């Protein structure tokens, strides 16, 4: 559903 | 009798977790201050606390043998769906029988029940909680177990929306048979006995946490008021 902060977080 | 590989993912695991949890709880102090009288008077620094949390668990995860070769996508439900789950296992490190709190390292970072339910969250998920708590202290698990559960807690196949639940099976599993195996082979009796079934069921205890914090989030997300004092990260892994 487009989870900006947590995808940066992962990458 | 716990293979090369075993050996090598529970050192992995350690490490990560050493990396990921200190215990001087230095950060707590960017927090925004507790505050104890108290009408929701502690969920700005409480908010801060679990935020903080979640970034920490995110940085655990990243470092979960096989964790790395999920898509994406799939990273973001199993971090979603288990961020307060590990949160709450994580906790159970500060966590004192002597007088049922969290002592985070001095009276400022130190979170009883009266504490902690002045966040908007109610009894019918601290008690549940506490109980946890005491109930997972009392199994003196080895850190290699704990460690073990937080990773096997996060890639869990079942979680709503995971796309190859095939991988994060597989994923798991070996997770899993790591832990079976680490307790016949390192976990002397009696602590030992029936160590990985009553494991496996605090896995099914924060389930029904995880249930019933989702349901009271919800209930306050419909207040302005009490959203506003959260954070983005906390918004966006809990719902808005
Ligand atoms: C201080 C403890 C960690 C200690 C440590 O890391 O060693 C953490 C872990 C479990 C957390 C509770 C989780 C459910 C609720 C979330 C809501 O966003 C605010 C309230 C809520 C009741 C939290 C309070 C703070 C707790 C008890």
């Amino acid at each position: 559903k487009n989870h900006p902060m947590l995808m940066n977080l992962l990458k | 009798k716990l293979s090369e590989e075993q050996q090598h993912i529970i050192a992995i695991l350690l490490d990560a977790h050493h990396k990921t949890y200190d215990p001087t709880y230095a950060d707590f102090r960017d927090f925004r201050p507790p505050v104890r009288m108290s009408p929701l008077s502690m969920l700005p620094h409480l908010a801060d606390l679990v935020s903080y949390s979640i970034q920490k668990v995110i940085g655990f995860a990243k470092m979960i043998p096989g964790f790395r070769d999920l898509t994406s996508d799939d990273q973001i439900v199993l971090l979603k769906s288990s961020a307060i789950e590990v949160i709450m296992l994580r906790s159970n490190q500060s966590f004192t029988m002597d007088d049922m709190s969290w002592d985070c390292g001095s009276q400022d970072y130190k979170y009883d029940v009266t504490d902690v339910s002045k966040a908007g969250h109610t009894l019918e998920l601290i008690e549940p909680l506490i109980k946890f708590q005491v109930g997972l202290k009392k199994l003196n698990l080895h850190e290699e177990e704990h460690v073990l559960l937080m990773a096997i807690c996060i890639v869990s196949p079942d979680r709503p929306g995971v796309q190859d639940a095939k991988l994060v099976e597989a994923i798991q599993d070996r997770l899993s048979n790591t832990l079976q195996t680490y307790i016949r082979c390192r976990h002397p009796p009696p602590g030992s006995h029936q160590l990985y079934a009553k494991m496996i069921q605090k896995l099914a205890d924060l389930r029904s946490l995880n249930e019933e914090h989702s349901k009271q989030y919800r209930s306050l997300s419909f207040q302005p008021e009490n959203s506003m004092k959260l954070t983005p990260l906390v918004l966006e892994v809990f719902g808005n």
